[PDB]
């Protein structure tokens, strides 16, 4: 059976370019303004919006995520917020996956917000502390409610672990990273037909063109919180710089 | 020798079962270098040479066996029971955290590893970390809070007198929280030459069972030396429980031991009705936290609550998982100790036994003196006094009005 | 065959010790004096002290190869007499624990201490608060206000603190004060002396309570080395710790003995605690030993980054062992002792007392000397954690 | 072979009295100041002038006299200037001896020190923390030098110590102090007919009469020191009244 995300890639590599994949967090600068945002993403050219759950504990993201996300949580934003950005994304005709440590799903119930994200109309997870190893629950849960489940590799990834994770994969699956990421990406492709998404730090159209000769996806995150921070239209002009470098016709 | 097998977690290391307590809730990002030290303390664990190697420097360096002293003079404060103290106050260093570096630092250089890093709150592990360090030649990198910094003068001193490199985090809330960030980073970027010594039995597999065994050594000697001056084995052995390493390491011993009650004594701040606490057994759930499924303070949407208690060892919103199993399994009560009970426990045992312990210690004093009373006249209760209390002085004697304005 | 004669004299005739104190400390001399003679022989004494000093102490103390200090000392092999382990974290510890039984045993509830920086005072009030007796430390004016923490300690402890404000304001005084209180109290207090030094029996007391460093020690050495060492130091303020490990040692004629003492800014220029290098022959409070002393015999004001070394004395069983050709007493500078600190902190992980890093200074000049693989014994007197603030200093990095 | 204080003693107890024995220490406010006083004592009726030597160490002293020893040496006194005071209250007609701790007199050396405080005119060494078990150097130059040695004794002193020490003094014996300096000096009494001296912080006129009635000599130093801080004219007047006291 097809994943949820898999016509978005199909239609993608059918027009010879790369999906764009844009992060923002729930609640940043607060939730109006985040949903907002998120909306503008989608009118701006964004294939795939990754609604991220702010955290109190995040240990992979970097500075400009973890100011925003500490700035979301002062604010008072609440995990069902993000339920609400992803009605409002798949009502603006976007969309959407979440990503989310995995404490708050735990905490939430794992199925319940399985059932719950299905009914907003998400159409995945995105589980960067979540590894195959632990993920009983999720897969269950995610074969239930028809959730696609981005796994993480990295570099690093063994041969048997990055097999074991583009196994586990559905829908995409997310390079986490100066050769590096196209070598990763070489990796997945000898096991698995499987799309995958590129992040790397992606600032600029240029970089994004970069990443869509070998990539499915390009991830954009940081970049995002960086131009939203300075206004709305700002994040408009990046995300149409950044949908014009994914496509390379 | 290699000791026995019964009591540890699955190769993925779960307690009680493939999905129970414990395991490894960490990016993939991490989980080349968690596979290669696992591998390699698997293979150092059952190495006689390595255990020799340990326990010659438990012996000369650190001064192991701690002694076993009945305080005598606590008896009337804890129902006329017997209360045995477990010094690991007199270890170099002045905790029992010193056998978990010695340890690990002995096993980064057996993995080939030229750099260890490490993260400190108030600054005891980052200490200890330098000391095993500059013990075994090796490059040191605490990770350290801005606000913890510009508080512990003498402490970033201290690793720095050791040849350690301090950095202070000064983004975010500047706090260990950050700390832990940006060490996590470290080893990421650096996994080829460095080696992360992870602070107590917690975290993801293999560390909670790893630092448990660099700990073992306590109740080890805690049981023979029991039975030596008691003449016969305890009706209780308790100690306090942050993250929880020198409470295992004294428990691991008594653990088929059926007529042994085991007490774990938490943080209780201002009380646990108050929200300042750090009662993670009494007030929190279960959830993954650090790397492992435990026990953790956190709010309806599983944000981590903030902590607090007059000691910093104490000041943690999660617990091991293997506490977390011997919990669910009825093996272990885990029990509450206010900042109160704890400072009152402090002053007694300074004026009737002359010994001053970690505030940390403290609570488990405090502890086994209301166990004495349950258990009554000549109940005899091991406590692990797991530190001394000179880093403590200061604030006991604000407490105490010593200090006047 | 070491001990002094009956009055406290070493060596006949030069008449090291005795007791050049006043008349009116002689009925509680006296009562001291045969007390330790009655206890030092009682098999229920002896176990009492061996059982504090196992389980409450840390008894013995290891003795650990300072290995990564071998390239600084000429690759001679350092051992280091983990003093700095014990109770407290210092060898006073031994001395306490033993005098705080006498008083026990004499019937005295009261007992008394002087101290410089605070260490014998939190020793003495530590053996107090174990052993019930009511503790009052006397302390120079000058060191109570800027050891505010040592003090808070001593009153953690039970004890009360006097601040003396008599003559120079510092240690000497308040051993002054002590002792004019032990006039008075005398009925029911015991005098806790925190050397090796002062009127007889306390040069050979203290001593007796600190021996066990070096019976270890020796024990210790043959079974890791295989044989005796070629020396055996210690740094040397009063002389208690140095005592203690040499005394095991002074009947093997192929172990050199060494203390080190604190020489300050140098010994040329006034600013130093060399009483061996520098002093002469003198009685100071209640002992005929060498002396810190002008030319009418007036106490000279002592100097050393070590508090712990800053006493212008030195206990008279060391002046008979330096006249008997038994103990070489030498100087070590500021500078020396500061440097040994840091290389102990950086290559073995241990930071020693300020004192106690004279000795190491000390030991990897006489390394040099030795050559590789001698094998130099080293009293590791204390920690230093209380010197961590003087040594930050010292290096610039605060 | 009788004492050199001996006669002195004689002469008070022939005239109905105790002996007034008043201490100064050299060097304080400075030297000649000192010696002034010393003299001073000498001409209002002072039978015998304790010379103090200032010591940086004196255990036995209270606060009054710590004081004036501790300005004397930071005034810069030396032990010679100790024994030109005693030549000069000698030559003024005076008696004096000398009170010093130990370690000075082992520096100059103890012979030596004998010497020059005979050849001062000096009549003995009052010895605070001189035993006579560490005394036998300091017996031989006491015979040898004909000076006069007065040891203490005190309310702790045991029966054997205090026969010991009672036998060892020539001149007279210092009893250093409630009832407790009559019994010190009852306990003398019943051992030797040697004088006794009493020290009790003597302050004024009435409390020199209360001593004079058991003791053969009234020691008084701190009030003199006190009296020389105000001015010697104070010191002069105070000396005066003490004097009427031991008379009574």
């Amino acid at each position: 059976e097809a994943s949820r995300l898999g016509p978005v890639f199909d239609s993608c590599r059918a027009n010879n370019r790369a999906a764009l994949i844009g992060y923002l967090p729930t609640g940043y600068p607060d939730v109006p303004a985040s949903v907002a945002a998120m909306t503008a993403l989608v009118e701006s050219g964004c294939d795939i919006i990754e609604v991220g759950v702010p955290y109190s504990d995040p240990v992979m993201d970097g500075p400009t995520i973890a100011r925003a996300t500490e700035a979301a949580l002062r604010g008072g934003v609440r995990v069902r917020d993000t339920l609400a950005a992803v009605e409002a994304i798949s009502i603006a005709g976007g969309r959407a996956v979440v990503m989310t440590y995995w404490n708050p799903v735990l905490r939430y119930g794992v199925d319940a917000f399985a059932r719950d994200l299905a009914a907003a109309g998400g159409l995945g997870l995105i589980t960067p502390d979540l590894i195959p190893d632990e993920a009983q629950q999720w897969l269950a849960a995610s074969e239930e409610h028809r959730l696609d489940r981005i796994f993480l590799v990295a570099p690093s990834s063994t041969p048997e672990r990055l097999a074991a994770t583009v196994e586990a994969s559905r829908g995409f699956v997310y390079a986490a990273s100066s050769q590096a990421a196209p070598e990763l990406v070489g990796r997945v492709k000898a096991v698995s037909d499987i799309p995958v998404g590129v992040g790397l730090g992606v600032r600029s159209r240029a970089q994004a063109a970069q990443i869509a000769q070998y990539a499915d996806g390009v991830i954009v995150g940081s970049a995002l919180v960086t131009a939203l921070t300075e206004g709305l239209p700002r994040l408009r002009a990046l995300t149409g710089e950044l949908a014009a470098g994914v496509r390379l016709g | 020798i290699a000791e026995p097998t019964s009591h540890d977690p699955d190769s993925g290391g779960h307690f009680g079962g493939p999905s129970g307590w414990g395991g490894r809730y960490v990016p993939e990002a991490l989980m080349a270098v968690i596979e290669e030290v696992t591998a390699a303390y698997q293979k150092e664990r059952v190495s006689q040479d390595f255990l020799d190697d340990l326990d010659r420097l438990q012996a000369n360096y650190a001064g192991r066996p701690s002694p076993l002293y009945e305080a005598t003079r606590l008896s009337q404060h804890a129902g006329s029971a017997r209360i045995f103290l477990k010094r690991e106050d007199l270890n170099h260093t002045g905790s029992h955290k010193i056998n978990n570096v010695l340890g690990q630092a002995l096993l980064a250089r057996r993995m080939g590893k030229t750099r260890v890093i490490a993260e400190t709150g108030a600054g005891q592990h980052g200490v200890a970390t330098a000391t095993a360090c500059a013990l075994l030649g090796l490059d040191c990198v605490i990770y350290m809070g801005g606000i913890d910094t510009a508080r512990q003068a003498l402490n970033v001193a201290r690793m720095r007198l050791l040849g350690a490199e301090v950095v202070a985090v000064q983004t975010g809330s500047k706090t260990l929280k950050d700390a832990i960030n940006e060490a996590f980073r470290d080893w990421v970027a650096n996994a080829d030459n460095t080696y992360y010594c992870f602070g107590t039995a917690a975290g993801p597999h293999p560390f909670p069972t790893m630092v448990r065994d660099f700990q073992r050594i306590i109740g080890m000697e805690a049981r023979v030396q029991i039975q030596g001056q008691a003449g016969r084995l305890p009706d209780a052995v308790v100690a306090c429980v942050g993250g929880g390493s020198n409470a295992i390491g004294i428990f691991h011993a008594f653990l088929d031991d059926p007529g042994v009650r085991l007490v774990g004594f938490e943080a209780a701040g201002d009380g646990v009705e108050t929200g300042r606490h750090a009662a993670t057994f009494t007030a929190g759930s279960p959830g993954a936290f650090h790397g492992s499924f435990s026990y953790l303070l956190q709010d309806e949407d599983g944000q981590t609550i903030e902590s607090h208690s007059i000691s910093a060892g104490l000041d943690y919103p999660g617990v091991g998982p293997e506490h977390a199993w011997l919990k669910e399994a009825g093996r272990v009560d885990y029990r509450p100790i206010t900042d109160s009970e704890a400072m009152d426990a402090f002053g007694l045992l300074c004026r009737m036994e002359g010994i001053i312990p970690a505030i940390e210690s403290a609570h488990a004093v405090a502890g086994a003196l209301k166990l004495g009373v349950e258990l009554g006249r000549g109940a005899v209760i091991v406590v692990n006094l797991s530190g001394r209390g000179d880093k403590d002085v200061e604030t006991a004697a604000k407490w105490f009005g010593l200090l006047g304005n």
